[PDB]
This record gives C-alpha cells, sequence and structure tokens, in this order.
C-alpha cells in the first residue's frame, strides 16, 4: 500500500528524481527518504545504502524494478531511485512505512 | 477580404466596372462597391471595408440571391471559400403515417467575409449556378454560438 | 382487499416494508453522539461507520465498520442526536 | 427504462381497475398524466387522486371510482390532422357518443369533441372510455 | 503503409517453401528478432547474438535463454520449481 | 440497470425530504468548507471525502447544508482534479485489469471483463466530450493513458 | 432612522411598525449587529378569516438566515406591542414570466426565480421553526386543487396559533388553497 | 519531415510559416482571453467591496 501516498509526495511535497540528484540531495543531507528500485543494479543500490546510513536517513525498497516507480513517481518514464527532500500533506515521512 | 493577401493570384482580382484613379487622393482613396442582400439580411463590416473580390458574393460579387432561403450545419471545414452543409430533415411517409430522417449534403460558396466552422448553423439562400453542384450562397451566418463556442478547447 | 390507506399506513407497516419502496424514501439510518472517558470531545458517529473512527483530541478507535451498523468498541458510550 | 410515463400510468390504471382496485399508484408522477387525470376529472371518470410530492418527482396515488372501463395511450404520439380526427376516434372509440381520445395541443390538453368544438388539432396522447 | 496480408516477416522467402513451412518459421522468426526487455537495465534493448545468447545493448549483459525467446515457458517453469525446492529445505 | 451485467440490484441511498441540516449540526457553511479544504489537499476522491464528513464529523451533506455540491465547490477552491474520478477510477481499474491480463494472458474470463471496462470507459468518456469537461477530440489510448491515473 | 430600517424613504403609512423596533434601544445585547443591520423593503396587511389582520412584512433575504436566529425572539416581542395582529415573515422573490415561443430572448432563468420554486420557499418562510416533513396535494373533483402541507410536531408552538392565517395569506397572495395538517 | 507531405524546402517554409501564423494567433487569443480574465472580471467583481457598501446603503440613509 505504497502507490497511493507518492502522488501525495508528486504534487505536495518536494521530490528529486534519478540517481545523481539523489546522492546530492543525500550529501547535501536534505533528503530523509530514498526509494529504491529492484531492478536498479545491486552495486549501484549497495552504496546507497551505503550513503544512506552515512546521512541516517530512510531508505525504501520499492516492491518492483524501476518500469514500476518510473509509473508510480507518476512519470512515464523510468527512474532508478527516487528522494524525497520533503513531504507535504503526505505521511510517509512519519509513518514506519 | 482585406487580409489573407487576396492581390496574390494569376490575374487582377478586382471588382469589375469600378474607378480607379491616382489623380485625386481622397479620404479612403480605396472604392468598393458592396450592396445589401435585403430581405432583411445584414451587411457584414468586413465587407464594408472588404478587399476580397469574390465576384460571386452576394454583397460584393455581381450575383442576386432570388429564391429559397435555406438552413444547416458545416460538416466539411477542407475546403477553401466553399462549404458543404449537412442538412438534416424529416420526410412523411403515407402507408405507416412515421417520420423519417434523411438529410443532403448541399454545397455552398462562403463569402470570405464570414467565418464557417463544423458544428455552426448556417443560413444560405439560392441564386444563379454559382458552380454547377453550388447554387446557393451563404448570405447570414446565424451561428451566434454554432453548438460549439463554449465546447472548444480552453485554456 | 383493493381499499386501503396507503396515505397514512400504521407505523406497523413502515418498519415493515422496504426504505425505496414507502411513500417517500426516508433515511431510516442516524447518526450517534457518542463519548469516551478519555477524551473531553463530542463525536458525532454515522449508524453504519463505513470507516474507522478516532476523535481528533485523543487518538482513539471507537466502531470499525461492518457491512451493516458498526460493531462499536467495547468501552463506548453512545446515545442517539 | 420507462419510455412513457404516459404509457405506464394508463397501463396501470387499466391494470388495477379490471382488478377493480379502488385506489391506483403511478409514478413518477409528472405533468402530463397530472393534466391527463384532470381531462378525466372534469368527465367524472376518475376521482379524488392525491398527488404526493417527494423531493424525487414524488408519485400520485388515485382514488378511482371503479368508473371507468378502458383507458389507454397511443404511443408514439402520432400526429392528426383536423379532417381525420374522426377517421382516428372509429378505430378507437366504443361508441361516438361515449369515450373520448385526447389530443395534446399548443391550446392545451383536451378530449377530441371540445379539440374539435375550439376548433385544433395536435398528437395524439391517448382513449379514455 | 500496409505492405503485406499474413505472410509478415516470412514475405522474403519469395512463393516457395510451402505455407506452413513458412507459417511455423514465422512465428519463431518473430520471436527471433523481437527486442526484450532487460531484467537488469530495464529497457526493451535485449536482442538475440546467437543461437540462446541475448545481448542486452546497453549495460552490455548477455543471458543465456533460448535459441527464440529470452527465456523459454519450459524453463520459466524451472526457475519457479527452483524456488520451492530452495524454499522448503530452508524453510 | 446493471450496464454489463445481469444483476438487479437496487441498494442505493435515499436521501431525506429535508433540504435544510438537522437542528443538531453545529457548523457554519464556512466551518465546513476547510474540512473540504484540508482533506481535499490530502487528495481523497470528492466521494471519499463526504464519507469523513458523514462519519468523523456532523456532515450529512453539501447540498442540504451549503447552497453548492462538493465537486461544485471544489471548483472555487482550487482543487479540481485533473480528470473526473469516474474516468480515473474506471481507468486505473482499468489499467489493474490489464496489468493482470499480459503476464496471465490465459485469463480469457478477465480479457471478455476487460471490454466491458473500455467500453464503459468510452461511453462515459463520449458524455463528458459532449458537455465538455474534459478537452474535445480526446482518446483512451488504453497504453500511456497511466500518466492520466498515476 | 425610520427610512433607514424602512430600507426606502416610502412609505409614511406604514412607519408604525419600523418605529416600534427602533425604541427598544434598552437591548444593548439584542440592540446591536442583529436589529439595525435588518432592513426589510415593504410591509402588507391582509384580513385574517377570522376577522383580525395579519401583518405581511417582506424581508429582501440578503441575510434572512441571521433575522431566522432571531426571529424566535423578535416575533414574541412584535405581536405583544402589535397585538390582535399576526405577524408574518416573507422573503420576497423575483419572478419573471415564462418566455413565450413569439418572446424575444433574454438572460437565463435560473431556477430560485421560478414561480414553483419561490412558494416552496413561501412555505419555509411561512412556516420557519417547524420544517416541513412532506407535502400532499389534492385535485378535486370539481376542477378545484389543494395543496395539503405536513408538518414535524416539533417547535409547533410558535405556529399552532398562527395556522388559519398561513392558509389565508397564501390563498390572498396566490389565489391557491392550501391547508395544513400535522400527523401525530 | 521525416514521413511524406514536405515535396521540397519552400513547401516546408509554407507549412512552418503557416504553422508559425497560427500558432502566433491561439496564444494571442490565449492572452486576449487571459486579458478577460484578469480585467473585466478581476476587478469589475472587487466592485461588490468597495461601492456596494457606498452607495444607496450608508451614506443617503444615515440621518
Amino acid at each position: 500500500s505504497i502507490n497511493q501516498k507518492l502522488a501525495l509526495v508528486i504534487k505536495s511535497g518536494k521530490y528529486t528524481l534519478g540517481y545523481k540528484s539523489t546522492v546530492k540531495s543525500l550529501r547535501q543531507g536534505k533528503s530523509k527518504l530514498i526509494i529504491i528500485a529492484a531492478n536498479t543494479p545491486v552495486l549501484r543500490k549497495s552504496e546507497l545504502e551505503y550513503y544512506a546510513m552515512l546521512s541516517k536517513t530512510k531508505v525504501y525498497y520499492f516492491q518492483g524494478g524501476n518500469n514500476e516507480l518510473g509509473t508510480a513517481v507518476g512519470k512515464l518514464f523510468r527512474v532508478g531511485v527516487v528522494s524525497i527532500l520533503e513531504a507535504g500533506d503526505s505521511d510517509i515521512l512519519t509513518t514506519l512505512a | 477580404s482585406t487580409e489573407l493577401t487576396v492581390q496574390s493570384e494569376r490575374a487582377f482580382q478586382k471588382q469589375p466596372h469600378i474607378f480607379n484613379n491616382p489623380k485625386v487622393k481622397t479620404s479612403k482613396r480605396t472604392k468598393r462597391w458592396y450592396k445589401n442582400a435585403g430581405l432583411g439580411f445584414k451587411t457584414p463590416k468586413t465587407a464594408i471595408e472588404g478587399s476580397y473580390i469574390d465576384k460571386k458574393c452576394p454583397f460584393t460579387g455581381l450575383v442576386s440571391i432570388r429564391g429559397k432561403i435555406l438552413t444547416g450545419t458545416v460538416v466539411s471545414t477542407k475546403m477553401h471559400r466553399t462549404i458543404v452543409i449537412r442538412r438534416a430533415y424529416l420526410h412523411y411517409i403515407p402507408k405507416y403515417n412515421r417520420y423519417e430522417k434523411r438529410h443532403k449534403n448541399v454545397p455552398v460558396h462562403v463569402s470570405p467575409a464570414f467565418r464557417v466552422q463544423v458544428g455552426d448553423i448556417v443560413t444560405v439562400g439560392q441564386c444563379r449556378p454559382i458552380s454547377k453542384t453550388v447554387r446557393f450562397n451563404v448570405v447570414k451566418v446565424s451561428a451566434a454560438a454554432g453548438k460549439a463556442n463554449k465546447q472548444f478547447a480552453k485554456f | 382487499v383493493l381499499v386501503q390507506d396507503l396515505l397514512h399506513p400504521t407505523a406497523a407497516s413502515e418498519a415493515r416494508k422496504h426504505k425505496l419502496k414507502t411513500l417517500v424514501q426516508g433515511p431510516r439510518s442516524y447518526f450517534l453522539d457518542v463519548k469516551c472517558p478519555g477524551c473531553l470531545n463530542i463525536t458525532t458517529v454515522f449508524s453504519h461507520a463505513q470507516t474507522a473512527v478516532t476523535c481528533e483530541s485523543c487518538s482513539t478507535i471507537l466502531c470499525t465498520p461492518t457491512g451493516g451498523k458498526a460493531k462499536l468498541s467495547e468501552g463506548t458510550s453512545f446515545r442517539r442526536k | 427504462t420507462r419510455s412513457s410515463v404516459l404509457a405506464d400510468a394508463l397501463n396501470a390504471i387499466n391494470n388495477a381497475e379490471k382488478t377493480g382496485k379502488r385506489q391506483v399508484l403511478i409514478r413518477p408522477s409528472s405533468k402530463v398524466i397530472i393534466k391527463f387525470l384532470q381531462v378525466m376529472q372534469k368527465h367524472g371518470y376518475i376521482g379524488e387522486f392525491e398527488y404526493i410530492d417527494d423531493h424525487r418527482s414524488g408519485k400520485i396515488v388515485v382514488q378511482l371510482n371503479g368508473r371507468l372501463n378502458k383507458c389507454g395511450v397511443i404511443s408514439p404520439r402520432f400526429n392528426v390532422k383536423i379532417g381525420d380526427i374522426e377517421k382516428w376516434t372509429a378505430n378507437l372509440l366504443p361508441a361516438r357518443q361515449f369515450g373520448y381520445v385526447i389530443l395534446t395541443t399548443s391550446a392545451g390538453i383536451m378530449d377530441h369533441e371540445e379539440a374539435r368544438r375550439k376548433h385544433v388539432s395536435g398528437k395524439i396522447l391517448g382513449f379514455v372510455y | 503503409a500496409k505492405r503485406t496480408k499474413k505472410v509478415g516477416i516470412t514475405g522474403k522467402y519469395g512463393v516457395r517453401y510451402g505455407s506452413s513451412l513458412r507459417r511455423q518459421v514465422k512465428k519463431l522468426e518473430i520471436q527471433q528478432h523481437a527486442r526484450y526487455d532487460c531484467s537488469f537495465c530495464g529497457k526493451k534493448t535485449v536482442k538475440r547474438g546467437a543461437a540462446g545468447i541475448w545481448t542486452c545493448s546497453c549495460c552490455k549483459k548477455t543471458v543465456a535463454g533460448g535459441a527464440y525467446t529470452v527465456s523459454t515457458a519450459a524453463a520459466a517453469t524451472v526457475r519457479s520449481t527452483i524456488r520451492r525446492l530452495r524454499e522448503m529445505v530452508e524453510a | 440497470g446493471r450496464m454489463h451485467s445481469a444483476g438487479k440490484g437496487i441498494s442505493s441511498s435515499a436521501i431525506p425530504y429535508s433540504r435544510n441540516a438537522p437542528a443538531w449540526f453545529k457548523l457554519s457553511s464556512e466551518s465546513v468548507i476547510e474540512q473540504i479544504v484540508k482533506y481535499a489537499r490530502k487528495g481523497l476522491t470528492p466521494s471519499q471525502i463526504g464519507v469523513l464528513l458523514r462519519d468523523a464529523h456532523g456532515v450529512t451533506q453539501a447540498r442540504v447544508i451549503t447552497g453548492n455540491k462538493i465537486m461544485r465547490i471544489l471548483k472555487s477552491n482550487g482543487l479540481a482534479p485533473e480528470i473526473p474520478e469516474d474516468l480515473y477510477y474506471l481507468i486505473k481499474k482499468a489499467v489493474s485489469v490489464r496489468k493482470h491480463l499480459e503476464r496471465n494472458r490465459k485469463d480469457k474470463d478477465a480479457k471478455f471483463r476487460l471490454i466491458l471496462i473500455e467500453s464503459r470507459i468510452h461511453r462515459l468518456a463520449r458524455y463528458y466530450r459532449t458537455v465538455a469537461v474534459l478537452p474535445p477530440n480526446w482518446k483512451y489510448e488504453s497504453a500511456t493513458a497511466s500518466a492520466l491515473v498515476n | 432612522p425610520q427610512a433607514k430600517i424602512l430600507s426606502q424613504a416610502p412609505t409614511e403609512l406604514e412607519l408604525q411598525v419600523a418605529q416600534a423596533f427602533v425604541e427598544l434601544e434598552n437591548s444593548s445585547p439584542e440592540l446591536k449587529a442583529e436589529l439595525r443591520p435588518l432592513q426589510f423593503k415593504s410591509i402588507r396587511e391582509i384580513d385574517v378569516a377570522g376577522g383580525k389582520k395579519a401583518l405581511a412584512i417582506f424581508v429582501p433575504v440578503p441575510s434572512l438566515a441571521g433575522f431566522h436566529k432571531v426571529q424566535t425572539k423578535l416575533t414574541r416581542e412584535l405581536e405583544k406591542k402589535f397585538q390582535d395582529r399576526h405577524v408574518i415573515f416573507l422573503a420576497e422573490r423575483r419572478i419573471l414570466p415564462k418566455p413565450s415561443r413569439t418572446s424575444r430572448q433574454v438572460q437565463k432563468r435560473p431556477r430560485s426565480r421560478t414561480l414553483t420554486a419561490v412558494h416552496d420557499k413561501i412555505l419555509e418562510d411561512l412556516v420557519f421553526p417547524t420544517e416541513i416533513v412532506g407535502k400532499r396535494v389534492r385535485y378535486l373533483v370539481g376542477g378545484n386543487k389543494i395543496q395539503k402541507v405536513l408538518l414535524d410536531s416539533k417547535d409547533v408552538q410558535q405556529i399552532d396559533y398562527k395556522l388559519e392565517s398561513f392558509q389565508a395569506v397564501y390563498n390572498k397572495l396566490t389565489g391557491k388553497q392550501i391547508v395544513f395538517e400535522i400527523p401525530s | 519531415s521525416k514521413g511524406n507531405a514536405f515535396k521540397h524546402k519552400r513547401a516546408l517554409v509554407e507549412h512552418i510559416i503557416q504553422a508559425k501564423a497560427d500558432a502566433q494567433r491561439e496564444k494571442a487569443l490565449n492572452e486576449e482571453a487571459e486579458a478577460r480574465r484578469l480585467k473585466n472580471r478581476a476587478a469589475r467583481d472587487r466592485r461588490a467591496q468597495r461601492v456596494a457598501e457606498k452607495r444607496d446603503a450608508l451614506l443617503k440613509e444615515d440621518a
């Protein structure tokens, strides 16, 4: 039950999208939630686990590949990882999920 | 009319028997002869100032609307200065006492002052044969909304 | 009997027949003024909850919806408003 | 669906009248049937009928006094010219002296003898007798 | 435009070889040249390199699949049944 | 009834005759549009919000209390959804049915079912095309419609 | 101040009621922001069937809901100082003719200004506190027509001694017969 | 251009100049439309908060 609240982030909250933008948004420390697809290369997600651990920020594993994630974020292209800079009326940050 | 670069074709497209003179410069310097079609059909302002020729228009051309006046809807907007209207109507079959939706696609030469688009109810008038199949003229466009002004794509 | 006062049938008839086949399709459901000992705010709850109910002031569960009228929680004090 | 509320009205009355019921109920209670009922009401064919105005077009109840014998609708509503109104009645009326055919008209809704008298025609709504 | 009705890819074989032989090769030659989604990069870029070799054009991966598909049905059931045996032994 | 089924059910809501709010309502019209805004800002369906207006609140209906319907007031409030909820949830249903198809290709029962969703969409899309709720000359391409329904 | 609460300079004849509101000035909680802001338009007087008069004051309904809040309080105090009369509050509402096929087109006529809807709200104005549970109509055998009106038992106390006046004013205003009947 | 319907350059340029000509027109209509959305309505809607409590309501009837 995750896909319903991503539209809340895509419209209310502020996101950044893709790997390079995410790691920049982790380096700046602003990001608190990163959703990593399952199709993404395990090495790229492995060091995103590391960057997430360095920033002490929530990491969520999407239950599908980048195709599901790209549709879930609402964009007809594909997205490896999506970062949640700030979440509005969405509760994904405050919930354990 | 004035726009669309009417003076661009092979020949000199101006109203016959009009007097032009470069010696005397007058208030408007262009003479255009339009006549009201009559029977209550108003002369459009785009024709008062018109520079279109349309020698077969009732207003600026040399024809005359003498006969029937009909109505219909625009269905054929793929054609310059000529229109075909789908005039739906009914016919009474005697034996069964019931009615039957008929229609004919009559073509009419729109005077370029008027604007037509699909869905706009329009009026036409019989005159001398304009083309072989165009034997009417779009004397008045009674499309205050045309069933489409408030339904088009808006921004 | 073909001679019946459908205009003003007895109170037995209305509660017997279906709502939509009554003379006027009046709702038979209602809203309930309900309180909990752990809150200081009133809460109006529809008869058939249709979804979970929680007091704004204190986080709580009031009546879990079912197909019909919801089974209210154990320590729930209900009244018809 | 209910292609004609007038048709289902006159259908319902005949069904209950044949049963002999003293009261019949009609839905969804438009005015054309209400105007139709008035025409019977002035002609004694029908009794006191109570209109119930619920906020969804409501319904009616008609305390028919078991007086008429057959009221029906001509669907669809064929047009008619005054020269041919008598032609229609012969095929629908049990007798000339009694029984009426209802004509909707821009003048109003009336039975044929008055429509003939006031000399205006229209489309046929139904027949009563 | 619409160039052929039913020969499709096999119209290169001319009128020869019969219609049934062209029909069997038709339904596999389509699968042969059809481009497939990579299970690793997610782009519909997997092409058949050789008989049973499926090189994803990007991310330069290659998967040993069927000779005319990225993964045969008779092997998809292999993967499914391997899971349960691994699943039951461990848990 | 039952557009594409043999059912005959008539289970539905029958709202009261009375056109005014009950006596025990203690919210002004300006005090219920605030629950409208802060529930719509969360993106809940106009049907979905009214359920909680009914359940967690004393709001029976927008029309019985306010002067406009829920979907009417959202237009002035500036939270009009991209597409009407009927197409939105039907198409969202359509994508899910299709999403089941490309893997379980031998579901002819669900395959036939899809046409009932598609046909329901197209006739309904015709209505919104007539009244021009959606932009005219619109299509349900059935492939990239997911951009319209996330 | 007589005209400024009358909403119009005319007419000097019916100022006997306007002056009665402006003379309760020792009502500071009730005088301010709820009595001055009310500007009724016109007053009508009709002889009830009982030989007495009921005055039909017309309120322009810009804030009748606000006037409804103090309607219960104001009706009692108005009747006492203006005894042997019945007070009624009406929301005067524009009524436009139904356009004819020979008539020139005009702007659209909304459903509030329709003839049937004003009479719907006339019943609400006529009977403010008691919400009407339902309606009945009886089409008489002689061509007559009646509209029997149902009422709820709650807060009928402010109206049950004014039911006969309700019938008379509607007949005089509309030429239509109605009778009020309450179940239980 | 990758498909047909452009026989040559000047045939293309005619389509482009036509494409520019109308394209300029709908946004010109859009800008005129938006002008109406902020000229005939935006200020005249505020007329109810500046004069409605000014004329024939509070000045003449305040004595």
